């Protein structure tokens, strides 16, 4: 499992 | 055993709300492709499914790290590393979309990830229904 903010940050 | 009994059956009542904020969002993400919206739309829909189906992931993770039944550990950590997966995918798919906008088959390539993602956050949901039993 992998940190949700930085799936986000990279679409960001 | 009683304590996973209790567990599946709880977790699978959560899976179930959270599996209705995600099919909005997956339906929101694939309506605003089939109108031809631009990254600055689409690209915030994949966002909305992947903190929806994140959801998911982290309920496998939780069930996975307290259930007691090698088969329980060993089905949950699968669709938990499954979505994981396929959130990463859709990470890749909807940057490639973007950077090559308009492409017909980058938008595709991130409709089908996303249309995979969401027939195996149902069967994981499916799966613990089975577990619960």
């Amino acid at each position: 499992m992998d940190d949700l903010d930085a799936l986000l940050a990279d679409l960001e | 055993g009683p304590s996973d009994r209790q567990l599946l059956l709880f977790y699978l009542e959560q899976a179930e709300a959270n599996l209705t904020t995600l099919t909005d969002a997956v339906d929101a993400f694939f309506t605003a492709v089939a109108t031809n919206q631009p990254p600055k739309i689409f690209v915030a829909h994949s966002k909305f499914v992947i903190l929806s189906a994140h959801k998911l992931v982290f309920i496998g993770d939780t069930l996975s790290r307290q259930a007691k039944a090698a088969d329980v550990r060993s089905q949950v950590t699968h669709y938990s590393n499954l979505l994981s997966d396929l959130l990463r995918g859709i990470v890749a798919t909807t940057k490639a979309a973007a950077l090559q906008y308009p492409s017909p088959s980058a938008a595709q390539d991130m409709v089908d990830r996303v249309k995979e993602l969401g027939h195996s956050t149902q069967q994981f949901r499916r799966v613990l229904g089975q577990l619960a039993a």
